[PDB]
RNA sequence: CCGAGGGUAGGGCCCGUGACUGGGGCGAAGUCGUAACAAGGUAGCUGUACCGGAAGGUGCGGCUGGAU
RNA sequence: UGGGAGAGGGUGGUGGAAUUCCCGGAGUAGCGGUGAAAUGCGCAGAUACCGGGAGGAACGCCGAUGGCGAAGGCAGCCACCUGGUCCACCCGUGACGCUGAGGCGCGAAAGCGUGGGGAGCAAACCGGAUUAGAUACCCGGGUAGUCCACGCCCUAAACG
RNA sequence: CGAUGUCGGCUCGUCGCAUCCUGGGGCUGAAGAAGGUCCCAAGGGUUGGGCUGUUCGCCCAUUAAAGCGGCACGCGAGCUG
RNA sequence: GAAUGCCGGCAUGAGUAACGAUAAAGAGGGUGAGAAUCCCUCUCGCCGUAAGCCCAAGGGUUCCUACGCAAUGGUCGUCAGCGUAGGGUUAGGCGGGACCUAAGGUGAAGCCGAAAGGCGUAGCCGAAGGGCAGCCGGUUAAUAUUCCGGCCCUUCCCGCAGGUGCGAUGGGGGGACGCUCUAGGCUAGGGGGACCGGAGCCAUGGACGAGCCCGGCCAGAAGCGCAGGGUGGGAGGUAGGCAAAUCCGCCUCCCAACAAGCUCUGCGUGGUGGGGAAGCCCGGGUGACAACCCCCCGAAGCCAGGGAGCCAAGAAAAGCCUCUAAGCACAACCUGCGGGAACCCGUACCGCAAACCGACACAGGUGGGCGGGUGCAAGAGCACUCAGGCGCGCGGGAGAACCCUCGCCAAGGAACUCUGCAAGUUGGCCCCGUAACUUCGGGAGAAGGGGUGCUCCCUGGGGUGAUGAGCCCCGGGGAGCCGCAGUGAACAGGCUCUGGCGACUGUUUACCAAAAACACAGCUCUCUGCGAACUCGUAAGAGGAGGUAUAGGGAGCGACGCUUGCCCGGUGCCGGAAGGUCAAGGGGAGGGGUGCAAGCCCCGAACCGAAGCCCCGGUGAACGGCGGCCGUAACUAUAACGGUCCUAAGGUAGCGAAAUUCCUUGUCGGGUAAGUUCCGACCUGCACGAAAAGCGUAACGACCGGAGCGCUGUCUCGGCGAGGGACCCGGUGAAAUUGAACUGGCCGUGAAGAUGCGGCCUACCCGUGGCAGGACGAAAAGACCCCGUGGAGCUUUACUGCAGCC
RNA sequence: GAGCUAGCCCUGGCCAGGGUGAAGCUGGGGUGAGACCCAGUGGAGGCCCGAACCGGUGGGGGAUGCAAACCCCUCGGAUGA
């Protein structure tokens, strides 16, 4: 897990790679990838809305299966694991015993040739999928709908996960990736375990050209512009931030909260996030 | 060195072209006033 | 051909020396406190960590070479 | 060969007590702390009480002058994996032994790297005291760390 | 202010004399030698370097001496920058 | 009569600068009124990864021929891309369209917006991407994969025969894919031949030779041959591919598996059709029944959708194949053969340039393919040269100063200078050898040296072929020869030690700054639970993202190492259901006006009443801030120590005369003969200091310092030489500027710097080459400065408003 | 008005030749098994020289220019941001 490079570049002593050592299949389901346009952060106005992107591989977007309640009961064999250049996680093919192919985000421990399904009365194993009420307090879980049949919304990056709290009425209480304590409808469907590839995190990008490999170009700091551009812009020399500091929009960018006040899901959230 | 008029028959007429004013409202005031004007061209001469 | 050596160039070892800087030993009666020897007035010693004008203090674990 | 004792080690799981916190209830004028106090906390409803929930760390009684380990060291309980040792029978090998410069491995605490974790405790730091002073002992706070995994550190009143 | 290019250097000189040297002098607390001071005198001469943008200044090695000033702090339709 | 007025005309500078790469010219013979300039020949130089050839843009008759020379052409002109006229561009296969999609554009549906209009699924458009059928040669003054010749092929229509469940905008397969490296076999291309064909040639001392010179092929249908690509067979089940499905997917079983078979390409051969040199003679004729053979090298191209590895994970749709739906199975489809049908547009010429973009026949700019040979290690580098193309549209002289580009230099050798600026030096390859330090890779081309040609002899392996010869590719040893010199010409690092800044590769002020600046991996803080936050938009809608906290936004900092201390009093931000203030609204004690009165109408206290502010806490990798005075030790000196005033707290580690130090060239040391710079120290740090990070740091740098070595024309201190200019002659012929001018010096005066006034001195009239002191020379209505109640960008706790948010 | 310039999207193209020799793989040594070491193979890289190409460092020229940014000598990068 993390590959690691011997320093005969400057770049190369500290760029870290995947172990890719989980992977399977190095090409793609053709029958589930379609092309992915490639915005640069731009909207259909042509304007720059997310800065500093654009560039990058391309890619062809594999197409996740975030309902699996489409399928109750029929259950699938793990086929293959894939790389997807779209997601931090891996991606899990497929083949389910009436014929059917679909990709899942692969979760951790998930190994190829095992049988998986979907439903309330599936059981409790790494890659089945069950309404939120019909798993036990206190298991780990992810891909969970955050509203029934809208899709799995929460605990989708490498690693990922979230915990089983309790449960109150129609709601269970799950603890998510970043600590918030939140109430999700039972009837929400979710994946048992933790998502895979927990090293995503430990990978060191080693030099500037990584960076642009995925889409991201040079990020300027307000400090380096001038008045015109930037809240951080001029000064004679370097200058502190002199102010708040400030987004290039003006609004403080230090502790200042963002989350609207009277937002209706706000009486589902016990608790905000945690550190 | 590159100086500022490179020619493109298909930039031209898909630029400038008749089709390309009679699209938008400025467009059309254009050719208005070019054909008031009494220009004998309303729309640069390009030969496809 | 070899050849004393001379020469150019780059290494190794040692010795002397250097603005300044580090502590050390030693030197009857200078200054600050009082850490240790009695339960030495916070039991002491301890490896380490961090701190403090200075002895030292404190955390963490260890020893009795600790009184009662 | 057949037995026996044991906190010997490693892995996964797990059980209750207590502390902190959070939510609800009930209740009101103080609580806390000390040699005595103050800081601090409390009518913005604290402390004391009941129910609930979260989370971490440590395992009371048994417990001992006890047991195991080469040492460091090891204590809720369950299961897996594994080390050492003792005894009986007197069956096998037939001196195959003792030690051990180098080597290699292990090695309390503290500390270090990358992640995670964080209740309690607590270097540093802050405050209240004491005091001539108090960079201390006492008190209220309190961050590393204390905990887990992996990788280094290799020290000790590592002592009989 | 419908523009008189601003330091220093380089190049090229030219002038003044309140003279650094060389020539002539008087006084000397001028024995000699060598000095001090003042007078006359502008003919000629008045070095090579280290440092600094420097002018100046300090320092090295010399020297008969290593003079001081003016010429738009001489000289950018001559150069340097 | 003046407006740096406006329009025009004509002057001045002036026969002046220049006439556009220094690749280069000369003579003869032509034509003509006229010739350095047009034509022809011979000689000379120049490009030759082009300065040659073929495409694509763009240009639009500039192409060909005839007739001209007024203007155009930087001179000339008989010439021409100029003027006039006539001619010239031929396709089912090349390119595009009647085929397909990409971004994007458009857009029945639907959504949105005062209007105009903005979105938007399908669908439509959109190409240098996918798909699709022509190759060799001949012919014209000018077109040719287009005309013609030879050999091939595609689609549509109809027919005939055979076969089959046929049938589609519907399902499926396929199309269909990255980067780097890469195998086998070919082809393009090239090298060689003592073999084959050829008009000849023997010089000038030798050669009648295994002599020189020239050439030795291109295309090709079926078949065959070599090399590859693609591809399991069959059956049973089947809930999925939005109806069906015999297809596809999933499952089971049987057999084949690195073959084979089928299928498709490439290359070879291939019936036949072409081509065919030098030389000689007038584009042609001959050569010539031309020959058309062997060997070697060999692609980056072909087989290809091959193979391997890697992470950053690598279009779509149609053609095509298959499956079935209505329907239809007299049909329809497939297969084979035959006849018939096959439209629109481009096609000239230029195309690294005299035809494109730059006002010019402009030393600049312009995408793709081919780009021969020899040598130098390789190569597209460099020198020469082939095919081919040019001698750059002013020339002839002269042989000054001076300028440019270049060569050399006695002795010295950075003494030059802000600075070794510039120019030397070094320089490719092989081998020897190589330091501190280091993150263990590096530093390293370290530094420093040796070798390098040619001949003869001996020999090792490789490729091809066959194992041999031959060619060809890497070497090894020994003896020699020559020159000053052997990468003999051309192309080809000067090096080292020590600081500063930034880790680094990158990036930037197009046109004065390439850096220490920006970026950067990495660290931290912060927001964000997804109809996310944030951004653009009135909105719809987008982006974020078809992502989900290991994620996305914002901010600072800026690899890595060791680290980042104290202050929450002020500002921001975060938390706080109490309290205080607080708007509309609720409330209506209490008044008022009016009317005869019911009534109508107006004012209006208490009290209830948000956010915001007050208030209570928190918070620094939030904005920020991190003291003063006096005294004291048994010599002096200095204060471990104490006293006191203030604060929210009084700067911790580490650094320090520094990219920071005013006094300052601080002081001491080092380096130097001498050192305001440099390096090392010290510490009264005017005014370092810890993520506007602090202290280090290997490697890196066209960054900025200091030192040394090497070597030099930088210098003492200049000299000579070359060429292109300057100069003279012929041709063409500008420009800014210009009140008019008959335009001297001194000392004065004058609005204070006089050719122009005074006095004096000096001076015959007009040029040409030179130099720049003056004409307060030219240029620009000073860009500094002030002034204007002139303007604009920027800021903020200036005023006021508006978006946004509450 | 994005036929210049800037960023992004789509689809194509280009980058001679020569150096260095990462991981892995293999064999060998090592050990209880390991780590690990040696050789070979291998061909990594915002790696190195150097064109084409992209630039524009220093100097000189040019300055009513060949050119309203050019010429010469030199120089940065050139499988990648
Ligand atoms: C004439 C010389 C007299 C001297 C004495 O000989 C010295 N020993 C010294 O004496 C000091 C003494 O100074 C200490 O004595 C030692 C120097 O000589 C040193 O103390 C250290 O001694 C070390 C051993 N040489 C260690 O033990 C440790 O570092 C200290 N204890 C000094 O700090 C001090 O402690 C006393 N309070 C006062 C006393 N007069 O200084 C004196 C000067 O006046
Ligand atoms: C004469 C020759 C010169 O001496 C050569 N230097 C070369 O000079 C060319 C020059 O060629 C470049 O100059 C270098 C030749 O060695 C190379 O550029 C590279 O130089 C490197 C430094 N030596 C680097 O700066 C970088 O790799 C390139 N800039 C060449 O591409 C070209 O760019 C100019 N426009 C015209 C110039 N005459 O070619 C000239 C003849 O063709
Ligand atoms: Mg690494
Ligand atoms: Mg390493
Ligand atoms: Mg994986
Ligand atoms: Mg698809
Ligand atoms: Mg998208
Ligand atoms: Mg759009
Ligand atoms: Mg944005
Ligand atoms: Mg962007
Ligand atoms: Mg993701
Ligand atoms: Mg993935
Ligand atoms: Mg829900
Ligand atoms: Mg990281
Ligand atoms: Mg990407
Ligand atoms: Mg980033
Ligand atoms: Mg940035
Ligand atoms: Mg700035
Ligand atoms: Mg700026
Ligand atoms: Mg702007
Ligand atoms: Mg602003
Ligand atoms: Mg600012
Ligand atoms: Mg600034
Ligand atoms: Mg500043
Ligand atoms: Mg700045
Ligand atoms: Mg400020
Ligand atoms: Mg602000
Ligand atoms: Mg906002
Ligand atoms: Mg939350
Ligand atoms: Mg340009
Ligand atoms: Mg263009
Ligand atoms: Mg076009
Ligand atoms: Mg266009
Ligand atoms: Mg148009
Ligand atoms: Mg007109
Ligand atoms: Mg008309
Ligand atoms: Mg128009
Ligand atoms: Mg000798
Ligand atoms: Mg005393
Ligand atoms: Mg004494
Ligand atoms: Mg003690
Ligand atoms: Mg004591
Ligand atoms: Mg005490
Ligand atoms: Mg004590
Ligand atoms: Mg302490
Ligand atoms: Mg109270
Ligand atoms: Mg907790
Ligand atoms: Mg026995
Ligand atoms: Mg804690
Ligand atoms: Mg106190
Ligand atoms: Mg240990
Ligand atoms: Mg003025
Ligand atoms: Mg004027
Ligand atoms: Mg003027
Ligand atoms: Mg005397
Ligand atoms: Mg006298
Ligand atoms: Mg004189
Ligand atoms: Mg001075
Ligand atoms: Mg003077
Ligand atoms: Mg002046
Ligand atoms: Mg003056
Ligand atoms: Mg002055
Ligand atoms: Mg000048
Ligand atoms: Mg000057
Ligand atoms: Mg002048
Ligand atoms: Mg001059
Ligand atoms: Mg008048
Ligand atoms: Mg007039
Ligand atoms: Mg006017
Ligand atoms: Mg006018
Ligand atoms: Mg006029
Ligand atoms: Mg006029
Ligand atoms: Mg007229
Ligand atoms: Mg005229
Ligand atoms: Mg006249
Ligand atoms: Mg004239
Ligand atoms: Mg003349
Ligand atoms: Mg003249
Ligand atoms: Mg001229
Ligand atoms: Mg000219
Ligand atoms: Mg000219
Ligand atoms: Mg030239
Ligand atoms: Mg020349
Ligand atoms: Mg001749
Ligand atoms: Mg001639
Ligand atoms: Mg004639
Ligand atoms: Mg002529
Ligand atoms: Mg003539
Ligand atoms: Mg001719
Ligand atoms: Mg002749
Ligand atoms: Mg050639
Ligand atoms: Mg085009
Ligand atoms: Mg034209
Ligand atoms: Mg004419
Ligand atoms: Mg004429
Ligand atoms: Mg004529
Ligand atoms: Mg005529
Ligand atoms: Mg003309
Ligand atoms: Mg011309
Ligand atoms: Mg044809
Ligand atoms: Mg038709
Ligand atoms: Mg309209
Ligand atoms: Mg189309
Ligand atoms: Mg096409
Ligand atoms: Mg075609
Ligand atoms: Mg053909
Ligand atoms: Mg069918
Ligand atoms: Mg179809
Ligand atoms: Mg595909
Ligand atoms: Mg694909
Ligand atoms: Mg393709
Ligand atoms: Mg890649
Ligand atoms: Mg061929
Ligand atoms: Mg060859
Ligand atoms: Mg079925
Ligand atoms: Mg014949
Ligand atoms: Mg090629
Ligand atoms: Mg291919
Ligand atoms: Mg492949
Ligand atoms: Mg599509
Ligand atoms: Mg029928
Ligand atoms: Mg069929
Ligand atoms: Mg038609
Ligand atoms: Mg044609
Ligand atoms: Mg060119
Ligand atoms: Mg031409
Ligand atoms: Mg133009
Ligand atoms: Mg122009
Ligand atoms: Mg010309
Ligand atoms: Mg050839
Ligand atoms: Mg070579
Ligand atoms: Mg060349
Ligand atoms: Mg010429
Ligand atoms: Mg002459
Ligand atoms: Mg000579
Ligand atoms: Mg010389
Ligand atoms: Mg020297
Ligand atoms: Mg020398
Ligand atoms: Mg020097
Ligand atoms: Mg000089
Ligand atoms: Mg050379
Ligand atoms: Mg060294
Ligand atoms: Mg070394
Ligand atoms: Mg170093
Ligand atoms: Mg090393
Ligand atoms: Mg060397
Ligand atoms: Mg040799
Ligand atoms: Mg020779
Ligand atoms: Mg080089
Ligand atoms: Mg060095
Ligand atoms: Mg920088
Ligand atoms: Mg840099
Ligand atoms: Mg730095
Ligand atoms: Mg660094
Ligand atoms: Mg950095
Ligand atoms: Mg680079
Ligand atoms: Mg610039
Ligand atoms: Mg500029
Ligand atoms: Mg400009
Ligand atoms: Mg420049
Ligand atoms: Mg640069
Ligand atoms: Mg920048
Ligand atoms: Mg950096
Ligand atoms: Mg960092
Ligand atoms: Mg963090
Ligand atoms: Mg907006
Ligand atoms: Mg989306
Ligand atoms: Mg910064
Ligand atoms: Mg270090
Ligand atoms: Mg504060
Ligand atoms: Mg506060
Ligand atoms: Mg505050
Ligand atoms: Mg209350
Ligand atoms: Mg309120
Ligand atoms: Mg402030
Ligand atoms: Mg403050
Ligand atoms: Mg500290
Ligand atoms: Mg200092
Ligand atoms: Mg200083
Ligand atoms: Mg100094
Ligand atoms: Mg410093
Ligand atoms: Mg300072
Ligand atoms: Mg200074
Ligand atoms: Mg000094
Ligand atoms: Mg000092
Ligand atoms: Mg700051
Ligand atoms: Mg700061
Ligand atoms: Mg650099
Ligand atoms: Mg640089
Ligand atoms: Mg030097
Ligand atoms: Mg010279
Ligand atoms: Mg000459
Ligand atoms: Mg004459
Ligand atoms: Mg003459
Ligand atoms: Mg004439
Ligand atoms: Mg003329
Ligand atoms: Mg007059
Ligand atoms: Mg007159
Ligand atoms: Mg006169
Ligand atoms: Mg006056
Ligand atoms: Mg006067
Ligand atoms: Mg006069
Ligand atoms: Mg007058
Ligand atoms: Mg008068
Ligand atoms: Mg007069
Ligand atoms: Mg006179
Ligand atoms: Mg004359
Ligand atoms: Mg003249
Ligand atoms: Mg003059
Ligand atoms: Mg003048
Ligand atoms: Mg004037
Ligand atoms: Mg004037
Ligand atoms: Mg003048
Ligand atoms: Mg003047
Ligand atoms: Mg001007
Ligand atoms: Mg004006
Ligand atoms: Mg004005
Ligand atoms: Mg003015
Ligand atoms: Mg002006
Ligand atoms: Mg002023
Ligand atoms: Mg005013
Ligand atoms: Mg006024
Ligand atoms: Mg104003
Ligand atoms: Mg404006
Ligand atoms: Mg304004
Ligand atoms: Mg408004
Ligand atoms: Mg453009
Ligand atoms: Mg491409
Ligand atoms: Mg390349
Ligand atoms: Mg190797
Ligand atoms: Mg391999
Ligand atoms: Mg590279
Ligand atoms: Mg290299
Ligand atoms: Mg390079
Ligand atoms: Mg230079
Ligand atoms: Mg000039
Ligand atoms: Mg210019
Ligand atoms: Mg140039
Ligand atoms: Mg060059
Ligand atoms: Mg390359």
């Amino acid at each position: 897990a993390v590959k690691k490079f011997k320093p005969y570049t400057p770049s190369r002593r500290f760029m870290t790679v995947a172990d890719f050592s989980e992977i399977t299949k190095t090409e793609p389901e053709k029958s589930l990838v379609k092309p992915l346009k490639k915005t640069g952060g731009r909207n259909n106005q042509g304007r720059i809305t997310v800065r500093f992107r654009g560039g990058g591989h391309k890619r062809l977007y594999r197409i996740i299966d975030f309902k699996r309640w489409d399928k109750v009961g029929i259950p699938a064999k793990v086929a293959a694991i894939e790389y997807d250049p779209n997601r931090s996680a891996r991606i899990a093919l497929l083949h389910y015993v009436d014929g059917e192919k679909r990709y899942i985000i692969a979760p951790d421990g998930l190994q190829v040739g095992q049988q998986v399904v979907a439903g309330p009365d599936a059981p409790i194993q790494v890659g089945n999928a069950l309404p939120l009420r019909f798993i036990p307090v206190g298991t780990v879980v992810h891909a969970v709908e955050l509203e029934p049949k809208k899709g799995a919304k929460l605990a989708r990056a490498a690693g990922t996960s979230a915990q089983i709290q309790g449960r109150e009425g129609d709601y269970v209480i799950l603890r998510l990736p970043s600590g918030e304590l939140r109430k999700v409808h039972g009837e929400c469907y979710a994946t048992v375990g933790a998502v895979g590839n927990a090293d995503h995190k430990n990978i060191v990008l080693g030099k500037a050209g990584r960076s642009r490999w995925l889409g991201r170009r040079p990020h300027v700091r307000g400090a380096a512009m001038n008045p015109v551009d930037h809240p951080h812009g001029g000064g004679e020399g370097r200058a502190p931030r002199g102010r708040p500091p400030a987004s290039p929009w003006g609004w403080q960018t230090k502790g200042l909260k963002t989350r609207k006040r009277r937002k209706p899901s706000s009486r589902f959230i016990i608790a905000r996030r945690k550190k | 060195m590159k100086r500022t008029w490179q020619p493109n028959r298909r930039k031209r007429a898909k630029t400038h072209g008749f089709r390309a004013r009679m699209r938008t409202p400025g467009g059309r005031k254009v050719l208005k006033r070019r054909r008031q004007k009494g220009r004998w061209r309303l729309t640069p001469a390009v030969r496809k």
